[PDB]
RNA sequence: AAGCUCGUAUCAGUUUUAUGAGAUUAGAGGUUCCGGGGUCGAAAUGACCUUGACCUAUUCU
RNA sequence: UUGACAUUGUGAAGAGACAUAGAGGGUGUAGAAUAAGUGGGAGCUUCGGCGCCAGUGAAAUACCACUACCUUUAUAGUUUC
RNA sequence: GAAGACAUUGUCAGGUGGGGAGUUUCACAUCUGUUGCAGAUGUCUAAGGGGGGCUCAUGGAGAACAGAAAUCUCCAGUAGAACAAAGGGUAAAAGCCCCCUUGAUUUUGAUUUUUGUGAAUACAAACCAUGAAAGU
């Protein structure tokens, strides 16, 4: 409460340290307990998010789902005290889901480490090139809650990364979503979800495919035109060349007109 | 001031009726036992007819 | 303000007081200033700027640029003066730590992810291509601005605080706010 | 009700004339690589075993 | 019912804080070692102990500046209890 | 005797007080809660001008791999196509493609919808675009 008596702080972090070496179950008491700290804002220190990183790194699921819904909760601050995340995620994506393929998390749980991941990615500019091949196999709309994978997808991408990993990416969602007689509803997702990619890595799909999805603006379906629109907006201020005159909305085809010559 | 409605709602988180006691839902269900009754005018005619006796004639398709 | 060109020229003199360590005593800024919490994403970038770091930078390039800046005096490297280096990890990254800078030709800014991946980007010192000042985590930030040009520090104060004490400092020399 | 500009001819509960205005795949099989059981497997992306959902050919407009 | 003022005078001894002046600090692991952090870089040299070049590490140590936290030393005075 | 600068007493200021008084009765849709919800994110809220060229939907016959649907050629085809789902209007276009531009610009008054504006409407002077031009 007046000060924070860190002889007593240091003393029972230690403990929840020596807990998470007994690898059973044990380490329940020290996540379930740093978690209450932390939101208490208790334990505001960079001590104690090493103890949920290797909860995180940890073979046990309840106590890695600890460590991973701890980190979720957009992510906290607590991610601006981490020693590094580029290798914490790639020890993750190493550890857990591709490495042995143990197959112990169900889908409910690879979803949620999914999340983290690619939020990580995202924001702190990082690279893996395992996770754009591993998203590939669950990229389909036979799969189970697909909605929050490729939601994900996105946040993995980047300004800095090579386009073509994720050039195969948007061919293999536009080979499966927006193909021949699939539903509005399927078609509206894969555009939605391919034009978030583009918002962070414009120079990922080409201008013959990008053609091919403006397609779709005059759809009567009204989520495939809303979605389509976006796509336009998003290359009307980006990249307006790409798009054809049809689309330059009297401001990019005024700026090109004169940057042409 | 602690006991007002006013402070009650605040430290918390619209009925006629509803105090410490007596939420919004249970207000409802007591006026049951009373208010299914027939509303006039001081003439004497029907304003609002009483609860399940609208007496309107629907378009049955 | 000419309150900077007496600050410089007794800077100048100190030059010629502890006169040499056998180096060059670059000049620097530090900038102290209050009312922002960098824990919250109010991040800031700029590079609008122009120095002598003793230059030491490291281009990849193709047969087109090698042979181009094979004058220049700079090293240079071909791709596979890189393919040729992934298998050690503390090896790719002394190459990382060697020189200040680093860029690349036009092509080769696709591929550089793949050989240096992990390192050259959290470093801060990413290539771009050819034919910084960043608030990460602290109140914190200083900035290399010159050599032993009284106008540079202004130049780069008025562009810091269109972004948003002062200090200005040399390699050992003492602290003018 | 009290009046005040003046006493035209304009009016009219009327007429006349012209003229416009959804569910069905049993029958065949492929997958689920998140549902895995089965004799077996230090070890295995298997012989096959069913729950399935899946892509299908049907019917009405 | 609890607090302030007044009635309300005569004495004493202690604790905390303002406010300045100071003084020092950092073990998750590896690493010679207990690495706030950031930025300049390869000696002022009493020693050339050393700093650079050498691992290991997200981050590398001399030398000199910046501006974050943490803990303590003293009472011109200031007050409170 | 006790007690003592506290209690008390006086004035202010918070709390309690039905004991008592007066009175009333714009949008599809991934992302958090109540139940299949009100809420939070992000996401739509939209290329007009004037010149040229050309006809669409659909069907039939026909061509290696090529099939009901891949590309090619011919015939029919008053619109059955498109123009922000059974409707009006539009076919050398009001539609698709192509060329040039950005009159979606200022000043002066007029009309209808409507006393308040806005909307649309025509009207003149300028700067302009367009086409060979009429003219817009």
């Amino acid at each position: 409460t007046n000060g924070k008596n860190q002889k007593l702080n240091k003393s029972t972090q230690a403990v929840c340290f020596n807990l998470l070496d007994q690898p059973d179950s044990q380490g329940i008491w020290a996540t379930k307990l740093t978690r209450e700290l932390w939101r208490r804002g208790i334990w505001d220190d960079s001590r104690t998010v090493e103890i949920m990183t290797q909860a995180a790194l940890h073979q046990d699921v309840k106590i890695v789902m600890s460590g991973v819904m701890f980190f979720l909760d957009l992510n906290f601050s607590a991610i601006h005290l981490l020693r590094d995340p580029q290798g914490f995620a790639e020890k993750l994506f190493k550890e857990h889901l591709s490495g042995k393929t143990k197959n112990k998390f169900d889908m409910e749980q690879k979803i949620s480490l999914m999340q983290l991941l690619s939020r990580l990615i995202g924001t702190h500019k990082l690279i893996v090139l395992g996770i754009y091949t591993f998203f590939l196999k669950y990229l389909t709309p036979k799969q189970r809650d697909v909605t929050r994978i490729m939601s994900a997808c996105a946040q993995a991408c980047h300004d800095l990364v090579p386009p073509e990993v994720i050039n195969v990416m948007v061919r293999k969602i536009a080979d499966e979503f927006v193909s021949d007689g699939v539903a509005n509803e399927v078609a509206a997702a894969g555009i939605n979800t391919i034009r978030e990619i583009c918002s962070r890595a414009p120079l990922a799909i080409d201008e013959i495919l990008l053609q091919d999805l403006v397609e779709y603006k005059g759809s009567k379906a009204k989520g495939v035109n809303m979605a389509a629109k976006s796509l336009i907006a998003l290359y009307r201020d980006v990249a307006p060349e790409m798009l054809k005159k049809k689309d330059r909305g009297k401001n990019a085809a005024m700026e090109v007109q004169e940057a042409k010559k | 001031t602690g006991k007002k409605e006013k402070s009650r709602r605040i430290r918390e988180g619209r009925v006629k009726g509803e105090n410490f006691y007596r939420d919004s839902k249970r207000v409802k269900f007591l006026n049951m036992y009373t208010s299914g009754k027939e509303i006039r005018n001081k003439k004497g005619n029907l304003i609002r007819a009483a609860s399940f006796q609208d007496s309107t004639i629907p378009d049955a398709r | 303000s000419s309150q900077v060109r007496e600050h410089v020229k007794e800077l100048l003199k100190y030059s010629n007081e502890t006169k040499k360590r056998n180096f060059l005593e670059t000049v620097e800024l530090q900038v102290g200033l209050k009312n922002y919490d960098p824990q919250r994403d109010k991040r800031f970038s700029g590079s609008l700027k122009l120095p002598r770091p003793n230059m030491s930078i490291c281009i990849f390039g193709d047969a087109f640029d090698v042979d181009r800046a094979k004058s220049c005096g700079v090293d240079a490297m071909s791709v596979d003066d890189l393919k040729k280096l992934n298998k050690n990890k503390k090896l790719i990254k002394k190459l990382s730590k060697k020189y200040n800078a680093f860029i690349a030709s036009e092509v080769l800014i696709k591929q550089v992810p793949r050989l240096l991946g992990p390192q050259l980007s959290k470093a801060g010192k990413f290539p771009t291509p050819v034919s910084k000042f960043q608030l990460k985590k602290v109140l914190c930030l200083a900035v290399a601005v010159g050599n032993v040009l009284v106008n540079q520090i202004l130049m780069s104060v008025n562009f810091f605080v269109s972004l948003l004490s002062l200090v200005v400092k040399s390699s050992m020399g003492p602290a003018f706010r």
